[PDB]
DNA sequence: TGCCGGACCCGAGCATCCGGATCCCCTGGAGAATCCCGGTGCCGAGGCCGCTCAATTGGTCGTAGACAGCTCTAGCACCGCTTAAACGCACGTACGCGCTGTCCCCCGCGTTTTAACCGCCAAGGGGATTACTCCCTAGTCTCCAGGCACGTGTCACATATATACATCCTGTTCCAGTGCCG
DNA sequence: CGGCACTGGAACAGGATGTATATATGTGACACGTGCCTGGAGACTAGGGAGTAATCCCCTTGGCGGTTAAAACGCGGGGGACAGCGCGTACGTGCGTTTAAGCGGTGCTAGAGCTGTCTACGACCAATTGAGCGGCCTCGGCACCGGGATTCTCCAGGGGATCCGGATGCTCGGGTCCGGCA
């Protein structure tokens, strides 16, 4: 046969090359006309300085992995594997938000 | 009117005669598909299971009590 | 220049690479969009709070020294982007 | 006797007895509201305290403390704030 | 020779001391220069939130039958007012208990 | 037959009570006896305005009470009623602390 | 002249008053003197800082303005004992 | 005529710009004055800090065998000193990344 | 003509070379030391204007940093601090 | 006029229908806890008065910042490629999910204890206050030297690519339990 | 009951693939030399913020008795936590596929950013006063107390329902009714 790994072999060798690796995941382009757009909710004609844009892409991933990580422990002591987003909502809500 | 429940559990558990005794999700899927108020003699036909175990008419494959599979008996 | 639907300018797949840098194993298809909603409330505060730093800086350019004003107001705090 | 310690013990009663004439106060209810104020006062002047540091200005004007108030103040809250600090600005520059 | 002294306050038509707060200002080691306007507009805002925060806490009140405002009554106007309780998530208060939450997954049958 | 009641109602009765009521739940005078004792441990014959314990007790189970709901929030999102302590660390973890 | 224990005068009477008041309905047993340790460590974590301003304040007395300085530094902002 | 220019990081036998920081002081207004002995005493210990926030970086770098420092040896200098994890939890670091860190549940077995 | 900016970097390299000859740095590296020097300056100096201010204070010394710093740094790093700073102001004050 | 077989009416079989045993279900009995209504006595809150000290007016004056103008710079916009990832779907499996069996732990109700609280009282420890006087540091003058800008070059390091091992899963063999016949 | 065929179940081999390494090659951004100047520093003066002496009083801590409601232990039992079984779906993984971000180049400009001006507005000080603060008082709302109304909550028990077993009666076949037959 082809061969095909087992689940969760594949998911926790990416876990480890993401771990280990520290860039940026999403594409900035995208991330940056979504900044783009919520900014013009607020005022039209504005610019952006790049730098401003990285710094909003490595906090808001650095924001969301430490939320995936305590949700990852929550999800740990409700004795499951697979996450669901009301898990999310009690971290929010127990975190204050 | 109908049947007292020996007779419909029993045809439940030979209908199919798998190989691992029919759990009692699939007995009472088998009853809901024929039709059966299970929703109420619950506690009704988990008792009668019981009995046919106790009477030996009945064996109970993996579980002990209502958890597991349920076969016939030997012969 | 006028935009629409950066909603889905983040990616499932992204996410799936932020859950494995997460450590995340299994992941619901539910997760995305609710994480989704998260983020544009985050980046609704914190791009607000920053164009109301650049029309009183009176610029019609932001500057990541707002970025630096916008993170520090809740201590979440970043190096290395003019601080 | 002892020295003089001020409050808005005053202040606040008088914006009370304009919202609400018919009820009372407690001394418990009323530090924690100077505690309030206090706290509060500090939280927007430090606030205007850095704006004076990040535009690099000598003088306090209203203009950055109305974007403190955008700072600090939840939504409506803000607006309607700005609102009535605006209308008491021109009274106050009409003396 | 000098004219009748009014307030600030007066000027501006409020009841906070604008003199107490710019001295408060001036002596907070928060600039050396303050703005005549400013000290006026901050007296006028906090008697905006010191009107609400009363009058949302003396209507608690009457719906307990007290015309005395205890902290319980300010425990309930903080938390049952979203802008209010987010803008003070951090702060904590004294004998003014909690709101009364029961989940309904504790409820019995 | 005596009157006695199921578990847990009197529990709930208990619940909707100290919701109301907004007063101090331990005797005080064991309080100052831990104040005093944990304060000599950085700096013997330390004296108290009262008023200091009293704050101190108010943030004290102040926290307690929010550490509860959370606990609580914990112990039902884990499929439950009853609180275990992997309720107050995983607590203590998402609050960072 | 030394205090050997007073955390076990917490009452778990007391504890669970403040469970039913924090809204927890069934407890287990070995729940008592864990979060004795907890708020045990919070209390040396106030009163640690308010020792360091007693004795910054040049005083053998401990005030509530102190304590107030030491909840607030954590943030814990408690209205009613500044003045 | 008049003394040699002798500069007080030296005097305190440091290397942080003393003058700068006093500057940067008065520049902040925390107070109308300050005593000499302050911005010394501020210096040295962030040389302290300093030093020791290097020396984990260059434990972590001498484990990561490169010989320039990158935020990568940053982060993973600061995050296992979980008592600046105390003291620095709430700081974010850019394209440090995180602790390799995975659960024995999700481990098989 | 371009506008000079004070940055510690050169301080930052200095120190790094007093630790560890050996070893270099990236300008982002040094952006993020740049970022900690001016986060903690800005930390301890709101905190001892505020110890100022609760005492009446109007003159900073060396005695309210160390205090705020004992509050700030847990553990033995504060003992260390307040040793090396009493080393160098004693000194100083030799000087 | 008795005798013998055919048919039927009387006994047996067995199904069948409730008789009573037993399990669940809805509503009332009981109990009690809790809200609502005054009664009482009380104690802090609001009002007033007297007294102070800082807001206020008036003036000056100097400098902070708003504007005018010039410059020149990264952001912005377009575009041509251009592979990395996005998408998408399809089988597969394993993990949530949900039901149930069991068990003992902790809510509830009692008895027993006990120390918290009141409250009353003294002692005295130190905080808080005014004052005095001076050490030091802000402000000013004049002068200099390391930091920033800038230039310049060059090795730590990413990438590439070819080897070498770890490991993960899965087929394969040895071996004991069960099932059905000897 | 035993014994062997059948079946499950564990250990191991082995391959493929990612994981980790060794070295060859630009490389540009680290890294380090210099021009200058403007902030750092040396000295003088002011003059006052602050360190300490004295006080006193007052607020903190301890002690004594009593009491009582809180607390602590026994029982105990049921209900929730956990164990276990079984399953079905929803991503995991593993291919093809679309696109789209990205990189690199070109051309523009608005607008940021630096500098002269001036000018108006705030800081600082003499006069002063009136509003704000401290103490006391009186009171009236409010907390505790007492009694009943009310409402929830838990079990008792009769009714619905159902099912194994006797009753029963109609059905199913044979001594007695019934008539021809000798």
């Amino acid at each position: 046969k082809p061969h095909r790994y087992r689940p969760g072999t594949v998911a926790l060798r990416e876990i480890r090359r993401y771990q280990k690796s520290t860039e940026l995941l999403i594409r900035k382009l995208p991330f940056q006309r979504l900044v783009r757009e919520i900014a013009q909710d607020f005022k039209t004609d504005l610019r952006f300085q790049s730098s401003a844009v990285m710094a909003l892409q490595e906090a808001s991933e650095a924001y969301l992995v430490g939320l995936f990580e305590d949700t990852n422990l929550a999800a740990i002591h409700a004795k499951r594997v697979t996450i669901m987003p009301k898990d999310i909502q009690l971290a929010r809500r127990i975190r204050g938000e | 009117s109908g049947p007292p429940v020996s007779e419909l559990i029993t045809k439940a558990v030979a209908a199919s005669k798998e190989r691992s005794g029919v759990s009692l999700a699939a007995l009472k899927k088998a009853l809901a598909a024929a039709g059966y108020d299970v929703e109420k003699n619950n506690s009704r036909i988990k008792l009668g299971l019981k009995s046919l175990v106790s009477k030996g008419t009945l064996v109970q494959t993996k579980g002990t009590g209502a958890s597991g599979s349920f076969k016939l008996n030997k012969k | 220049k006028v935009l629409r639907d950066n909603i889905q300018g983040i990616t499932k797949p992204a996410i799936r690479r932020l859950a494995r840098r997460g450590g995340v194993k299994r992941i619901s298809g539910l997760i995305y969009e609710e994480t989704r909603g998260v983020l544009k409330v985050f980046l609704e505060n914190v791009i607000r709070d920053a164009v109301t730093y650049t029309e009183h800086a009176k610029r019609k350019t932001v500057t990541a020294m707002d970025v630096v004003y916008a993170l520090k107001r809740q201590g979440r705090t970043l190096y290395g982007f003019g601080g | 006797k002892r020295s003089r310690k001020e409050s808005y013990s005053v202040y606040v009663y008088k914006v009370l007895k304009q919202v609400h004439p018919d009820t009372g106060i407690s001394s418990k209810a009323m530090g924690i509201m100077n505690s309030f104020v206090n706290d509060i006062f500090e939280r927007i002047a430090g606030e205007a305290s850095r704006l004076a540091h990040y535009n690099k200005r000598s003088t306090i004007t209203s203009r950055e403390i109305q974007t403190a108030v955008r700072l600090l103040l939840p939504g409506e809250l803000a607006k309607h704030a700005v609102s009535e600090g605006t209308k008491a600005v021109t009274k106050y520059t009409s003396a | 020779a000098r004219a009748k002294a009014k307030t600030r306050s007066s000027r501006a038509g409020l009841q906070f001391p604008v003199g107490r707060v710019h001295r408060l200002l001036r002596k907070g080691n928060y600039s050396e220069r303050v703005g005549a306007g400013a000290p006026v507009y901050l007296a006028a805002v906090l008697e905006y939130l010191t009107a609400e925060i009363l009058e949302l806490a003396g209507n608690a009140a009457r719906d307990n039958k007290k015309t005395r405002i205890i902290p319980r009554h300010l425990q309930l106007a903080i938390r049952n007012d979203e802008e209010l309780n987010k803008l003070l998530g951090r702060v904590t208060i004294a004998q003014g208990g909690v709101l009364p939450n029961i989940q309904a997954v504790l409820l019995p049958k």
